């Protein structure tokens, strides 16, 4: 309408400092163009859905620059054009792509309970035969398995779809919890299983986790201390709070009397 | 309210209109052995029954053959 | 318009306030729809209120003052309806404005009883816009006085010159002094 | 012609006496009860009006009444109109207009006279004095009668009844907030209205009007309420939020306010099922188990059968997640039986937990439970199979073999055995000892109860909580005898 915008739009720009000027430029043009959805006159769906699209690919370079509060900014603003009353809005082909990266973001931020309550809207049976429609929820049922071996064998089972590095952002952001839970160490665990379960031959787990856990590293074994070591109570302080219970039994039995 | 019982009961009349007295009579084939028998026992008996309805139902006839082989 | 929009949260969490201001404007339409979606951005509203960096303390304090009585105490809403500074607000029959001048009048005369027994020493400060919006709706009743509550509130407000302007335009002046002392000996 | 022609004027002349006697009994009982002091005597007709509503929910009322029985529709209240004093000639008129239709016949019709129902509510509903209670006591019972049979273009007639309801009382009100027994009635009466044409609402429309106003009417009560009717207005909001809301930054924990005295002897049960249904999607194992089973056990009055199949079905749906699934044991009714008649093979297929078979079994005869929508907790069930089965392994012995119990769990590798067993270890629901001496994995598997294991601290909290429940029940046998001796 106001200008073309399509010259640098499909132009995959490596430099986002050029895209910051176009980005805040679109903030200045859309600044008067009513960010909230407008059902007036109904031909504004063109510029509102193209505004949706430029905030979608702007969200794509917002995660290409890896900017987290901007990411929930653009996703929280793109939900508004995703969640609207009029079903006359045609579905983006990249809508399920970006919602799939939204499920990636929920599993990335460990907000996955809100993923699990979000799981009603997503099998709306738009496609359901594309592997990316089924992919983050199958990966999350692998998470409820906890099976990373099927995920690690499943690394190259994703096609030339370019978000396998974003899947690697997920794998890199869950290994704190996988490595933390395998090193939960109730009794003790031995090194030679951690050879397989822990990652490749670069010793970054025993480097970072020596300064993260700060534990004892023994003769080729992983040691577990402070496990069920606690001395039981004196029974005196709970006898005092039981005495306070007796006071409140004299109260609640006999207050109005 | 109990008026929201009405569309749930319309669902129930659709469930009863799925099969018309096919499950009452055929499941009454099991109920005529199961009527007036306390159904807390029929959950245990149904539990180990349906557990062994697949395999090794009686199986005490086989343990005498499990003596020399095990 | 919207119900579950959280883009307004991220815009409220954002600088360059020329995008903040109409976002707050469209928030004031959907506030009665959802005050609880604003409950998470209450903190950021409070932060942009407490500084004088943002230019409109009443666009902040009106939003916070209209979400607090939906959330919690009428005191904390009341501190921002009264702490909103100058508020250009017409009399309306809407629930929000009458509740905030309701608790404003109730807590105002609460302060007037709290300082009615203390004529001198340790006198608590009463902000003057409280007096303005009490006496504005009060004198708004005293267009014609409605022949009753002028002396009634004038005794409830425990204030000295509040009732001399009531008896200036007053009909049946011994009726007003006998009605007056009739109320006064009954309290 | 002689068969129905002779038995036609016979059967009819029978609901007339009980409906006219009922409207005179609860009408004259309500006005004649709270007439002098409505503010003193409150909620005495609360259980009376709701028990008449549930008494008339099973009406077989209109089956043949489309043909020449429609004289009951243009007639109405007509009590003490046009002048508040001098109603003796109107006491004559009460017998007169009922006697005019009893000489020969009456010119009658069904769908013509609907729209001028506002002729008397323009000038005087009944008396010009008790206009609120007589206005709602006049209009509100008869609107589900004519607006019964919601289908066959009565939805538009329901819209007429909507705008008449708002137009006389619930556009704002005639006096904002009545603050009497009919205010407290009008809460659940206006609620019941909104439930009644909520079928009209969800029939073609959705959330986008009176529901959005109902937050403003939900807070127009001032807050000083006991909030019973405010909670009933919350229930339509949450049931509106059941089919599709999924956002949790408002209603979940935000809507959660003071938790007022919300009783009704129904609303604990259905309110609690509603919040347990929405709190059932995060798979609550401790809380929604016991309290949703409690809400199953509530509402015994009218039926324990026809509705509690839903809280029951959802209940066992979330009960088989924990590995221990109790079936229908102590309640015998053939409604829940037919409800679980599809569910039985799979809920018995929970415990043995055979992967490849039961995966085919679910979708195999999956018709209505997988047509119930979006396969969510069954798709969590499909990999919850081996977790509940390995929880039965936790109920079995300690050491994990590489052939016997690994083959038995259909899971044949050294890695995945200790790995997924370790996924049960990171739960914390079990007790296990991760040890490798030769490579075999131990567990101490101590399920020893607190009997001679710190008992004082253990049922310490049981004593405090249980005595608080029993002693607030002692309060609940102190204060209602105060409510006995109050009148005398």
């Amino acid at each position: 309408m106001y200008e073309q915008l399509k010259g640098e739009w499909n132009r995959k720009s490596p430099n986002l400092s050029k895209c910051g000027e176009e980005l805040g430029r679109l903030k200045l043009v859309l600044l008067e163009l009513n960010f909230l959805p407008t059902t007036g006159t109904k031909l504004t769906k063109q510029q509102l859905i193209l505004a949706r699209d430029i905030l979608e690919i702007g969200a794509q370079w917002s995660i290409l620059r890896k900017d987290i509060p901007s990411f929930e900014r653009y996703m929280a603003q793109l939900k508004c054009y995703y969640f609207d009353y009029k079903e006359q809005l045609p579905e983006s082909a990249y809508m399920h792509q970006l919602l799939g990266l939204n499920l990636l973001f929920l599993l990335s931020q460990n907000r996955v309970a809100e993923f699990h309550t979000e799981l009603e809207r997503l099998p709306a049976k738009d496609i359901q035969t594309n592997v990316y429609i089924k992919h983050p929820v199958s990966l999350e049922q692998y998470l409820m398995e906890g099976s990373y071996n099927k995920v690690f064998l499943a690394k190259g089972n994703i096609p030339a779809e370019s978000y396998t590095f974003f899947i690697d952002i997920l794998l890199d952001t869950i290994r704190d919890e996988i490595a933390g839970c395998i090193e939960k160490a109730y009794e003790k665990i031995l090194f030679t299983e951690a050879t397989r379960i822990l990652f490749f031959n670069t010793p970054k787990k025993m480097t970072d986790y020596a300064k993260k856990r700060g534990w004892v590293l023994g003769p080729n074994n992983y040691y577990s201390f402070a496990s069920q070591q606690q001395k039981p109570e004196d029974t005196t302080i709970p006898s005092t709070e039981l005495a306070k219970q007796v006071i409140e039994y004299a109260r609640q039995l006999e207050m109005i009397v | 309210m109990s008026e929201k019982k009405q569309p749930v009961d319309l669902g129930l009349l659709e469930e009863d209109d799925e099969f018309e007295e096919f499950p009452a009579e055929d499941w009454a084939g099991l109920d005529e052995d199961e009527d007036a028998h306390v159904w807390e026992d029929n959950w245990d008996d149904d539990n180990v029954e349906d557990d062994f309805s697949n395999q090794l139902r009686a199986e005490l006839e086989k343990h005498g053959y499990k003596m020399e082989t095990s | 318009m919207i119900t579950s929009a959280a883009g307004i949260i991220s815009l409220l969490d954002e600088d360059e306030p020329q995008l903040k201001e109409f976002a707050l404007h469209k928030l004031n339409a959907v506030v009665n729809d959802f005050w609880a979606e604003i409950s998470e951005s209450v903190d950021k509203i409070e932060v942009l209120y407490e500084d004088e960096g943002f230019r409109s303390r009443q666009f902040a304090a009106l939003v916070a003052s209209k979400v607090f009585y939906h959330l919690g105490a009428f005191e904390e809403s009341l501190n921002y309806a009264l702490g909103a500074g100058d508020l250009f607000n017409v009399n309306d029959n809407s629930e929000y404005v009458e509740t905030i001048i309701a608790k404003c009048i109730d807590h105002y005369t609460k302060q007037c009883v709290e300082n009615a027994d203390l004529p001198e020493g340790e006198k608590k400060p009463i902000d003057q816009r409280l007096e303005g919006i009490v006496n504005k709706m009060f004198q708004r009743c005293l267009d014609d006085h409605k022949y009753k509550q002028a002396i009634g509130i004038a005794l409830e407000t425990r204030r000295l010159d509040v009732f001399e302007k009531t008896i200036l335009e007053s009909n049946d002046v011994p009726g007003m002094l006998a009605y007056s002392l009739k109320l006064c000996m009954s309290l | 012609p002689p068969g129905g022609g002779e038995q036609e004027p016979p059967p009819p002349p029978a609901p007339q006496d009980v409906e006219m006697k009922e409207e005179a009994a609860t009408g004259g009982g309500s006005t004649g009860e709270a007439d002098g002091k409505t503010a003193a005597a409150a909620a005495e007709h609360s259980q009376r009006e709701l028990d008449t509503v549930t008494l008339e929910d099973i009406k077989e009322h209109v089956k043949q009444l489309e043909k020449a029985v429609s004289g009951k529709e243009p007639r109405f209240v007509l009590r003490a109109l046009r002048m508040l004093p001098s109603t003796s000639r109107r006491l004559n008129h009460y017998v007169l207009y009922k006697a005019v239709q009893g000489f020969f016949t009456s010119n009658n019709a069904t769908r013509d006279f609907l729209l001028p129902f506002l002729e008397e509510p323009m000038d005087t509903e009944a008396d010009l004095q008790f206009r609120p209670r007589t206005g709602k006591a006049a209009s509100t019972p008869l609107l589900p009668e004519v607006e019964a049979y919601l289908q066959l273009l009565v939805v538009i007639f329901m819209m007429n009844s909507k705008r008449y309801k708002e137009a006389q009382k619930i556009s704002d009100d005639l006096m904002q907030k009545i603050s009497t027994q009919n205010r407290r009635a009008l809460d659940l009466v206006a609620a019941k209205c909104y439930y009644y044409h909520a079928r009209v609402y969800e029939f073609l429309d959705k959330l986008d009007v009176v529901r959005s106003f109902l937050h403003a009417r939900l807070r127009t009560a001032t807050l000083r309420h006991d909030a019973d009717g405010q909670a009933t207005l919350l229930n339509l909001l949450l049931r509106n939020y059941l089919h599709y809301s999924l956002y949790d930054q408002a209603e979940k924990l935000v809507s959660k306010s003071v938790f007022p005295e919300q009783a009704n002897n129904n609303e604990w049960a259905r309110y609690l099922y509603y919040t347990g249904r929405i709190k059932a999607i995060q798979l609550e194992y401790s809380e929604a188990r016991r309290t949703m089973t409690n809400a199953l056990r509530k509402a015994p009055q009218h039926t324990a059968v026809g509705f509690k199949q839903t809280v029951h079905k959802l209940l066992i749906v979330v009960e088989l997640l924990l590995g221990e699934i109790p079936d229908r044991l102590q309640f015998r009714q053939p409604s829940l039986k037919r409800s679980l008649m599809p569910y039985f093979l799979l809920t018995q297929a929970v415990r043995t937990g055979n992967l490849a078979k039961f995966n085919q079994v679910l979708d195999q005869f999956g018709e209505k439970f997988q047509a119930d929508g979006t396969y969510t907790l069954i798709i969590r069930l499909r990999h919850n199979v081996i977790k509940t089965g390995v929880r039965m392994i936790s109920l079995s012995y300690s050491r994990i073999s590489l052939a016997d119990i690994a083959q038995k769990l259909q899971l044949d590798s050294p890695e995945d055995a200790e790995f997924i067993v370790a996924k049960a270890i990171r739960d914390g629901v079990i007790e296990a000892s991760i040890n490798h001496e030769k490579g075999y994995v131990q567990s101490k598997e101590m399920i020893d109860i607190y009997s001679t294991r710190e008992p004082q601290l253990a049922f310490h909290q049981r004593i405090s909580f249980c005595l608080d429940i029993h002693n607030m029940s002692v309060k609940a046998m102190r204060f209602p005898p105060k409510s006995y001796n109050k009148d005398l």
